[PDB]
This record gives structure tokens, sequence and C-alpha cells, in this order.
């Protein structure tokens, strides 16, 4: 399968 | 042949190597005992240290960065249309090694740059291969390359467009409601 990481933006 | 042997400037860190003036500068860039800078995108972190201190540095001073286990994962960059310069970062743990997965957005039109970076030495980096995928309605863009050692950096890689490069128009073909999913696959060779 494929685990999903929800990465947030750094500005 | 017979020049005057002047030794490496990292000799006081264990670089037991002595060479002529003509090939000193070209060793010190690719030296094992040279110090490593912080692999995170942007210049905000000015940290420096050894390879063994990197993971500590990341874990201690960058707790926000998430690590997924797997050779094959999905790196979901959220809110991709927020204007201005924007970075996304995460790590991938596989094959007994840590990899750093970076997506940069650079501003007339905006462009996305996506790259993988081994947390290890250059020679260690050559053993691996990475693959980035974007997937859409009967569309698929794929970049494959050797990961860069954090010893090199991504600056010149990104400047040479030596990675997955794509503008915001493409982005919209592969994104849903400001979310871009990048299927990252690391492998050995
Ligand atoms: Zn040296
Ligand atoms: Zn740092």
């Amino acid at each position: 399968l494929r685990p999903v990481a929800m990465v947030r933006p750094t500005v | 042949a017979n020049s005057v042997l002047f030794p490496c400037k990292y000799a006081s860190s264990g670089c037991e190597i002595t060479l002529p003036h003509t090939e000193k500068a070209d060793h010190e860039e690719l030296c094992e005992f040279r110090p490593y800078s912080c692999p995170c995108p942007g210049a905000s972190c000015k940290w420096q240290g050894s390879l063994d201190a990197v993971m500590p540095h990341l874990m201690h001073q960058h707790k926000s960065i998430t690590t997924l286990q797997g050779e094959d994962i999905v790196f979901l960059a959220t809110d991709i249309n927020l204007p201005g310069a924007v970075d996304w970062v995460m790590m991938q743990s596989c094959f007994g090694f840590h990899f750093m997965l970076v997506l940069e957005k650079q501003e007339g039109h905006q462009q996305f740059f996506a790259i993988v970076q081994l947390i290890g030495t250059r020679k260690q980096a050559e053993n691996f291969a990475y693959r980035l995928e974007l997937n859409g309605h009967r569309r698929r863009l794929t970049w494959e390359a050797t990961p860069r050692s954090i010893h090199e950096g991504i600056a010149t890689a990104i400047m040479n467009s030596d990675c997955l490069v794509f503008d915001t128009s493409i982005a919209q073909l592969f994104a849903e409601n400001g979310n871009l999913g990048i299927n990252v696959t690391i492998s050995m060779c």
C-alpha cells in the first residue's frame, strides 16, 4: 500500500 | 609529482590527507570530514555540525517535521496556492536510512521544485534511487533520479532544475482543493 502524510506549508 | 604538500583544512577534524595547492580546494568541497549544514529548505536555520549530529539536530530543533515509515509513501502538500515563497518538508524512513522530501514553491509565474535528499554521505547516496509521481485524470508526470547527499545540498540542484520542476498551471491538473499528492518511492540499486 501507500501511507499518507499530510504536510503543511512553512512560509 | 613533486609539489609541496599542503594539508586539508579539515585535517584538525580527522582528515589525515595532504595534497598540493592545485587540488586542495577541490578536495575540501567533497571531503568526508567537512561539516554539514541544516538540510531544511530556506536559510532560516543557520545550523552546522557533523553527520552524526544532524539527526539529533533535526529531532531536537525541528520537531514539526513528520517521518513516515515505508519505501513507498504519499507526500501530501496542503494549501499549494498560498501566495509567496512556500516550503513543504517531511522525512521518509526506509532501508535503514532517513531521507528528506522537500517541495519548494518559488515566485512572474510561480514554479514548484520537488527533490529527495539522503541524510547520509555522498557515496551512500549513490546506492539509492527515488521516484516522484503526480497523478491526474489520464495524466502522470514522473521524475526519477539519484538522491543528493545533504552534504551537497539542494541549492545548486534546484538552481540547475535538476529535479521535478513544474509550474502552478500543471499543479492545478494534479491537485484537488489546494492539495497536491506526490507519490514518493525510494529504492536501492
Ligand atoms: Zn579532507
Ligand atoms: Zn535546522
